[PDB]
């Protein structure tokens, strides 16, 4: 339960750094969807963003 | 924290000295393990006699 304690907060701390990760590229896509009616930041950092 | 490390204190003291101590009264046991199989093939002399 030491054990228990070290890998729940292992496997805990590892799952919240690919939630941040998968949490940016979201985050990134939001930023590209949200841009309406601007249309030249769009291919830039949407294209950025696919990339 | 102290929490496993009380783990270790209380599973890793007590593990250790009881297991000196309850094995060391487990040596007591294996002398009276052979005393009575020295005792018993010694009274099975008359088996083979």
């Amino acid at each position: 339960v030491n054990n228990k304690k070290i890998s729940l907060k292992i496997s805990e701390a590892t799952i919240l750094i690919t939630k941040v990760v998968r949490i940016l590229e979201l985050s990134s896509k939001c930023q590209e969807l949200i841009t309406e009616r601007k249309f030249f930041k769009v291919l830039q950092n949407l294209d950025s963003l696919e990339k | 924290f102290s929490e496993q490390v009380a783990t270790q204190e209380v599973i890793h003291s007590e593990n250790v000295i009881k297991l000196s101590k309850d094995l060391h009264t487990t040596l007591l046991t294996f002398d009276k393990l052979d005393d009575r199989l020295t005792n018993v093939t010694q009274v099975v002399s008359p088996l083979g006699d």
